[PDB]
RNA sequence: CUGGGCGGCCGGCGCCUAGCAGCCGACUUAGAACUGGUGCGGACCAGGGGAAUCCGACUGUUUAAUUAAAACAAAGCAUC
RNA sequence: CCUCGGCCGAUCGAAAGGGAGUCGGGUUCAGAUCCCCGAAUCCGGAGUGGCGGAGAUGGGCGCCGCGAGGCGUCCAGUGCGGUAACGCGACCGAUCCCGGAGAAGCCGGCGGGAGCCUCGGGGAGAGUUCUCUUUUCUUUGUGAAGGGCAGGGCGCCCUGGAAUGGGUUCGCCCCGAGAGAGGGGCCCGUGCCUUGGAAAGCGUCGCGGUUCCGGCGGCGUCCGGUGAGCUCUCGCUGGCCCUUGAAAAUCCGGGGGAGAGGGUGUAAAUCUCGCGCCGGGCCGUACCCAUAUCCGCAGCAGGUCUCCAAGGUGAACAGCC
């Protein structure tokens, strides 16, 4: 049945973040009056962390383990669903559709998705989500 | 009717002697020598016949006095590949890597069970 | 030549140390204030004579002023 | 418009009847548009001798001089498949 | 080309429907009457034609300064 | 001293191939896109930052402050918008790798733009007036480089799902590999308006000084319509080829991420954004270009490569005026 549920990892097919990996926060299979197509609010990685080896120092590893994030709404036709799924508890009250009318709130949603991703990255789980797709 | 003369010593209708007609504030018609028509970049894919979008069609040596935003599109492979083939390589890269994991798991499971 | 559409911008251009002269021209419909700089001649077109006389008084001191009469 | 000359009416009387008849068959096949086996659209034209192009999927195929597929090519492809299958099984 | 029940429009109240009204526009074609001392593609421009024979198939080329041809080349045919 | 590193080899070869960047007005006895006036532009340099702007100035925990707004601590920050096509003034990054532009035949047919011709009026001057003709003739601008808007093109995107097939061209041609319909995006913009710009140029009517003052002044430089018209140019789309119609300098974009920067300052590395400062050396340049400046013994009916190209007749760059 349906598979565009929250938590799924998607590949962005078009735009600035073409080729970047994101996660579906909210899904709207029907058409909202604002946009009559099926769409989803996603949070993704703009700048992936750099690879870290045992030879690097702690300060270098910390500086290379930094993530830049993006929050967007996408047409389903511009997403490629992936079998992989990532369960990060993104705060729904900060990552919303309303985040786009206000620049200040957009910074809040970007910072929250940033902070959560860094925590998940350091723990070593979801290794695929934090690698950059080579295309 | 006023007739025209070349303003330069090249008397031949070559590709670098092309001119157009301009009316001066002195109410005279003179020749103005025109630049060659530039072409926008062709996609690196090799299959798309059309030119790239969002890039100025200028002669190559003038390209170095433009800003970077006039020479690219904000996207991976921006001013060198089209959007359609960039989309296809994202999906082609992902789907082939998915098949490789499946093949490796299938051969590992088959080896373990045999 | 550059066309400036704001009085505030014109005063900034006039007070540039690059600026050399201000040439005022009166036409049938407008008055044009032209400031000659190193690279561009900046022109300001004003269609109100009341604002035109104000601009003459507020022109920076020392800068050469020529009336094209 | 014509009774029998067809496409070689452009040559008038300028060559033999038999030479015009032989080139009639070849000129029909060399200027025909075939159905592309890759996209299914009938746009497979000839660029040059042995070069055939599809104007929809932009695929270029090495083919015959005047026809898209030579009979020698079809026999060889079928024979190579038989020889490959005998090697495998 | 425009239109269709001081300036608008909330409205049933209108129905453009054998395409009607107004405005605008250039280039031709065909037909007819009249008319000249039958003269009129009035100058200019501008293929004589038909019946056959010989050679070369055709287009092309050639002895600049006496030979433009039936000579040479040519596609096609064949041989090594 | 390590690391990287193929010159797939010096060098010569085009005043018609490629090749950044200038155009109006005036001026000579003879120069001129070269001199003067004016308005621009390309390339190179700026180290010791030339000035701005960007990067880049947020959030959490508290305290004081009536509250605003400040004090301490902690954590960010190599920009941002659009579903997309892509957009915005910048928006770090080496070796290495990929790509683009330079860089492509001939013919045909359509369409856009300009110049020229044409038609109807309005000005200024002139010709004819024996009779007519409100007539006939001349003239009736806005360079480059910026900004905006038409206009042309698009195998660029989003919604959506078409047979009773539809869309559509002069011809074609197009569509479940996404038609028609609607809404967007991009490129070119030699056209129009605008800065340049009327101060200049031209026409006409007058007033000066003296051989020249770019003298001075008044008025004007207007409103429209047409077209398979001719030429140039920009596009789209076809035909032909056992013919497939250069190369290299040079410039750009992308992939990757070795590196660099600063700990919260009002800051750093960095910036293809705006303005400001300095320079561009050498050689050619007069004139004829041919029934008289060249070759043919000559001012020789010969020969010698190109560019622009009005009215009438008429198929015409024919012939005739
Ligand atoms: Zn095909």
């Amino acid at each position: 049945g349906k598979f565009m549920k929250p938590g799924k990892v998607v590949l962005v097919l078009a735009g600035r973040y073409s080729g970047r990996k994101a996660v579906i926060v909210k899904n709207i299979d029907d058409g909202t009056s604002d946009r009559p197509y099926s769409h989803a609010l996603v949070a993704g990685i703009d700048r992936y962390p750099r690879k870290v080896t045992a030879a690097m120092g702690k300060k270098k590893i910390a500086k290379r383990s930094k993530i830049k994030s993006f929050v967007k709404v996408y047409n389903y036709n511009h997403l490629m669903p992936t079998r992989y799924s990532v369960d990060i508890p993104l705060d729904k009250t900060v990552v919303n559709k309303d985040v786009f009318r206000d620049p200040a709130l957009k910074r809040k949603a970007r910072r929250e998705a940033k902070v959560k991703f860094e925590e998940r990255y350091k723990t070593g789980k979801n290794k695929w989500f934090f690698q950059k797709l080579r295309f | 009717v006023q007739r025209l003369t070349y303003r330069r010593r090249l008397s031949y209708n070559t590709a670098s002697n092309k001119t157009r007609l301009s009316r001066t504030p002195g109410n005279r018609i003179v020749y103005l020598y025109t630049k060659k028509v530039g072409k926008a970049p062709k996609s690196a894919c090799g299959v798309c016949p059309g030119r790239l979008r969002g890039v100025r069609a200028v002669r190559p040596k003038v390209l170095m006095r433009l800003s970077k935003t006039q020479k690219h599109v904000s996207r991976a492979y921006g001013g060198s590949m089209c959007a359609k083939c960039v989309r296809d390589r994202i999906k082609r890269a992902f789907l082939i890597e998915e098949q490789k994991i499946v093949v490796k798991v299938l051969k590992a499971q088959a080896q373990s069970q045999k | 030549p550059r066309k400036i559409e704001e009085i505030k911008d014109f005063l900034l251009t006039a007070r540039r140390k690059d600026a050399k002269s201000v040439k005022i021209k009166k036409n049938k419909d407008n008055v044009k204030f032209k400031v000659r700089c190193s690279r561009y001649l900046y022109t300001l077109v004003i269609t109100d004579k009341e604002k035109a006389e104000k601009l003459k008084q507020s022109l920076p001191p020392g800068l050469a002023v020529k009336d094209l009469k | 418009r014509t009774k029998k000359v067809g496409i070689v009416g452009k040559y008038g009387t300028r060559y033999g009847a038999s030479l015009r008849k032989m080139v009639k068959k070849i000129e029909i096949s060399q200027h025909a548009k075939y159905t592309c086996s890759f996209c299914g659209k009938t746009k497979m034209k000839r660029r040059a001798v042995g070069i055939w192009h599809c104007g929809s999927c932009m695929k270029t195929v090495a083919g015959g001089a005047w026809t898209y597929n030579t009979t020698s090519a079809v026999t060889v492809k079928s024979a190579i498949r038989r020889l490959k299958e005998l090697k495998d099984q």
